[PDB]
RNA sequence: GCUUGAGUCUCGUAGAGGGGGGUAGAAUUCCAGGUGUAGCGGUGAAAUGCGUAGAGAUCUGGAGGAAUACCGGUGGCGAAGGCGGCCCCCUGGACGAAGACUGACGCUCAGGUGCGAAAGCGUGGGGAGCAAACAGGAUUAGAUACCCUGGUAGUCCACGCCGUAAACGAUGUCGACUUGGAGGUUGUGCCGGCGUGGCUUCCGGAGCUAACGCGUUAAGUCGACCGCCUGGGGAGUACGGCCGCAAGGUUAAAACUCAAAUGAAUUGACGGGGG
């Protein structure tokens, strides 16, 4: 996990190049297992990134 | 009857019957083949064959418009998926992209009750 | 007094409206006894998605510490004025100052 | 809940000192703060069940508390109650 | 054929005629948390 | 009196806990328009159905309701029922660290009271999708079914009612004690290790169990209090009472009848179970 590596205190919404690591092609949110980030992260990453979703920095979906 | 050149391939591959649509990058419909109208019922409408025969003649549809690019638009779980791509390519149309446009509720209305078969 | 961080996107045809927009948002804040924390004219972005078919708007964000009172005035604010197309208002746990990662 | 400040005026108020918060008179007053506190949001929120078991729980404290400071000393629990305006 | 059989791959990878398949059907709540409990005891055997 | 049970305070942490309000994107349906032309849809196969009055497909715009993909997890939270996009407002509980404080304030609880899935009921809304009833098409010896095409209540909202579920861990609550191993989740101390809490899984020892199994989250070893059982059927029925708008709920017999009914496990046989 890349945010207990770094100390991460919350995932920034904002933080888009960070964010679209965790984001596949489509646009879906990556599953921890695969990434390895820990459930704690996992839970703000997925908010950060619906967060983003809705203020339209990154994308609901590959197809819109 | 006008000329074209570049046009997307609409391939609506469902469970029971293919259609190809050929359009323009408007999506206005240029000719149009299914399965089901190639000469296929029932089982055989159902099939990577049949879906194959429906865009060989759907190119053939599209023939007097004079278009050399596609861009295939593949739209759903059926078996005329790939065999539909190939026939395409196959009839000297070149596919520049496939995008996958299978509509997917993100949660969206309840599906119909289970098949007790 | 609550911290709250506020972005608002507007319409990229009233992207020279922003300084005026700012100026009155942030004095709405202080003439309550609030504090600007943060301010960050992102400026016009490429959205991710259309809206209301603009594929582009202009970005501010805000942290902001406040009365609830006045943040509830800043929402009726965005959503009556038409050039903010969205906003995202969020408490924060505590004032935040640093540059984003836009900046 | 009950604000820090509003817990230490309280605290202040019915304690033998700040740091007197276990005090009978202390518990029974930031309940009863809380109790009467909630009651707008009840008010309001009439179908907030799951909160107002929480309430229910502080009513049921507030009672058990005054009940023992009664049998304890019946004169602070005179006082108390009449502070509080509670009718027992 | 190579971007065809990348298309494949692409579709594969993201799961879309697994999500067809899933959708095309009603499962109650109860089914699906039985097939979900299925899934984890299964994955612990696994190990 | 005491502080060890039980509470209070201070700082912080995680969480689909609850109530209210707002909003987003995907999709379905519908409406209108463009392109286009003979099919579409459906099944085991069909047919009903839809389509030349132009469907289906495809594109554009609009309307509306409902649900929130991915994240997502023997993950989390909640007394249980349950709770899942995002944002705000109001709000409940849990947990940890270190310390202070109260001083047995506790545990359990008949009656009582509250909460209580889904369906259902009342009034007023709403209605996309789904769908009891219903209709038609099939299938069949028949087919009041399964399958197909439609489709109303209902599902949604507000408020009120109902009070039940395999409401299940088929395991009442509280406390104490009794070898281990491997995980998950969430705190925390010290220096990637080493500890120490909360919650939660899998396996297993003693012990227990009819057996299956349970096994520090006990079905072990004990204590406190409550609930409940006493052969099967008749029957959770009748009658009466209470409750309910109703549907019904709740409390709850008897005659009569049988010599069983039952649990677990064993060997076969059998399966339109698997290999
Ligand atoms: C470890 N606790 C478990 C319990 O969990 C339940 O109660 C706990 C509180 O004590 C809760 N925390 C938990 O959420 C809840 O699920 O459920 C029981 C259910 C019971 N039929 C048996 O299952 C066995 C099966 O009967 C057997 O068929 C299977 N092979 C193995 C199972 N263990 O043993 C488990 C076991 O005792
Ligand atoms: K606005
Ligand atoms: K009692
Ligand atoms: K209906
Ligand atoms: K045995
Ligand atoms: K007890
Ligand atoms: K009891
Ligand atoms: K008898
Ligand atoms: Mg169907
Ligand atoms: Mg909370
Ligand atoms: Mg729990
Ligand atoms: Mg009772
Ligand atoms: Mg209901
Ligand atoms: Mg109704
Ligand atoms: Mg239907
Ligand atoms: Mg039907
Ligand atoms: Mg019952
Ligand atoms: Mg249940
Ligand atoms: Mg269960
Ligand atoms: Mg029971
Ligand atoms: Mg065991
Ligand atoms: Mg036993
Ligand atoms: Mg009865
Ligand atoms: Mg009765």
């Amino acid at each position: 996990c890349r945010f207990t590596a770094e100390g991460v205190q919350e995932i920034d919404y904002k933080d888009i190049a960070t964010l679209k690591n965790y984001i596949t092609e489509s646009g879906k949110i990556v599953p921890s297992r695969i990434t390895g980030t820990r459930a704690k992260y996992q839970r703000q990453l997925a908010r950060a990134i619906k967060r983003a979703r809705y203020l339209s920095l990154l994308p609901y979906t590959d197809r819109h | 009857r006008k000329q074209v050149s570049d046009g997307v391939a609409h391939i609506h591959a469902s469970f029971n019957n293919t259609i190809v649509t050929i359009t323009d990058r408007q999506g206005n419909a240029l000719g149009w083949a299914t399965a089901g109208g190639s000469g296929f019922r029932g089982s055989r409408k159902s099939t990577p064959f049949a879906a194959q025969v429906a865009a060989e003649r759907c190119a053939d549809a599209v023939k007097e418009y004079g278009i050399k690019n596609l861009e295939v638009m593949v739209k759903g779980p059926g078996p005329g998926r790939e065999s539909t791509i190939r026939a395409l390519n196959a009839a000297g149309f070149r596919i520049t992209n496939i995008t996958d446009v299978t509509p997917i509720p993100h949660x969206g209305c309840r599906p119909p009750k289970k098949r007790r078969v | 007094m609550r911290h709250y961080e506020i972005v608002f996107m507007v319409h990229p045809d009233q992207s020279e409206q922003v300084p005026g927009m700012i100026e009155r948002y942030t004095a709405a804040i202080t003439g309550a006894e609030g504090k600007i924390h943060r301010l960050e004219d992102w400026g016009r972005r490429q959205l991710a998605y259309p809206i209301n078919k603009l594929h582009k708007a202009h970005y501010v964000l805000m942290n902001v510490e406040a009365p609830q009172e006045v943040i509830d005035e800043l929402e009726t604010t965005f959503r009556f004025n038409d050039a903010v197309i969205r906003s995202m208002v969020m408490r924060t746990k505590h004032a935040v100052t640093e540059a984003s990662p836009m900046v | 809940s009950l604000s820090t400040e509003a817990t230490a005026k309280i605290v202040s108020e019915f304690g033998r000192d700040a740091n007197d918060t276990g005090s009978t008179e202390v518990q029974v007053a930031l309940l009863t703060a809380q109790i009467n506190h909630l009651q707008g949001h009840f008010a309001e929120h009439k179908k907030d069940h799951h909160s107002r078991r929480g309430l229910l729980r502080m009513v049921s404290q507030r009672r058990k508390l005054l009940d023992y400071l009664k049998r304890k000393d019946v004169a602070r629990y005179t006082q108390l109650i009449e502070r509080l305006g509670l009718r027992r | 054929d190579v971007a065809l059989r990348r298309f494949k791959r692409s579709c594969e990878k993201a799961g879309v005629l697994a999500e067809v398949r899933r959708r095309e059907f009603y499962e109650k709540p109860t089914t699906e948390r039985k097939r979900a409990k299925a899934s984890a005891v299964k994955r612990h055997a696994k190990k």
